[PDB]
């Protein structure tokens, strides 16, 4: 404080003062109600309020967003995965037609036309013209006896193992080769006592356990 | 066979993309 | 009035009038030029330096994330429904394991086991009631060697009407019904020798119509 310039005391020491003996109120918590001065309508104006603003609270996340699209997309992912075309032309008789063509429906109608023939062919005349009238002047035959009756009955069996070919390569069978037993006797009660056919059929259902057992057989399989 | 589905949801189908794990919701 | 007879310097002009720029180009490194600075006796310190910094690194990458935990975690969701390893799904003829047991493989064995008894029958002794009406061959043998008769052969065609149902009850895809047409006459053909039998089998194949024809709904048509 300079006494040639006269400075002047300003108000910091009466706020930084700390005692007081000015106050002469007999009660300031008692007296306040009776004014009706209460701490409530000074919360309206003196209260705080509530602020709060988030860019993730409302904006939706981009990162949460992608596992919430995921839940369902991945779940019909492999469900329409199942399903290509929605056709299934194999009809569970022939699965080798997805790598094949599968001729055992249509080879099995020209096969119940062929499977007749072999009986009837005493019932169809024979009318077309053979080549070979002029090899039969040179021996001239005249004892002609009738003898057709094995011939095509044992030829039924033959016209089978050519069909397993085309059939051996249908795809991969695993079926039952343990049945096989239980298919046996079943054919030999069939039979008779007199002539067994049971004999020589049998060789026809064995060669079956081949195309059958097929499912494994490196061993020959090169 | 056993493969045909009921009702589906249009169509959304996607090849296979990613594959790791880290977190689990 | 005059004051250019050399009165004193004023300063406070001179703060009025204190800017000064000997460049006027564009460059600015004309003020270093005075320098001489050489890059060679610059290089020396030419050690650390010359870097930046990432700025996604404090963004969180954790984005994707959250759509890569639903992508592979949902895509194995719906596959268990179906199954990972797959052990016998169809083997061809394992279609009815979903909706039924599989007797088609294994009571197809049992009935190899009493479709031989219906001939066996005449090969082993009956056991029907009443042994006095026997009294004939226990008295002395008299013709008792192969025999089919046709009371017995009759019963061969209602075992295969009541085993119909137990199948039946599983319903399949009718595979080839105009087929039903190709297998008649390759039957017709395989009996020519006198009364054809095929005239009453016939109504054999013909029940096996229905059971395929049950590819479609019976209540759609009545």
């Amino acid at each position: 404080m300079s006494w040639l310039f006269g400075d002047k005391t300003p108000t910091d020491d009466a706020n930084a003062a700390v005692g007081g003996q000015d106050t002469t109120k007999p009660k300031e918590l008692s007296l306040k109600q009776s004014l009706g001065f209460e701490p409530n309508i000074n919360n309206i104006i003196s209260g705080p309020g509530g602020m709060h603003v988030d860019t993730a609270r409302l904006h939706p996340l981009a990162g949460l967003d992608k596992g919430v699209e995921y839940l369902d997309l991945e779940e019909e992912q492999l469900s329409s995965l199942e399903g290509s075309q929605g056709l299934i032309p194999s009809r569970g008789w022939t699965d080798d037609l997805c790598y094949g063509t599968g001729a055992v429906y249509l080879l099995g109608l020209g096969i119940g036309g062929f499977s007749g023939m072999m009986q009837g062919l005493q019932n169809i005349p024979p009318n077309s013209p053979g080549k070979l009238q002029l090899n039969t002047v040179l021996n001239h035959i005249t004892k002609r006896g009738p003898f057709l009756g094995n011939n095509a009955g044992i030829l039924a069996l033959s016209y089978n193992i050519i069909n397993s070919t085309i059939d051996a390569l249908r795809g991969k069978h695993d079926t039952a080769g343990s049945i096989g037993a239980g298919a046996l006797t079943g054919a030999l009660f069939k039979s008779s006592k007199g002539l067994k056919p049971m004999g020589y059929s049998s060789a026809m259902v064995a060669a079956a356990c081949a195309v059958w057992c097929s499912v494994k057989k490196r061993l020959l399989e090169k | 066979m056993l493969s045909l589905r009921q009702s589906i949801r249009f169509f959304k189908p996607a090849t296979r993309t990613l594959c790791s794990s880290r977190y689990l919701l």
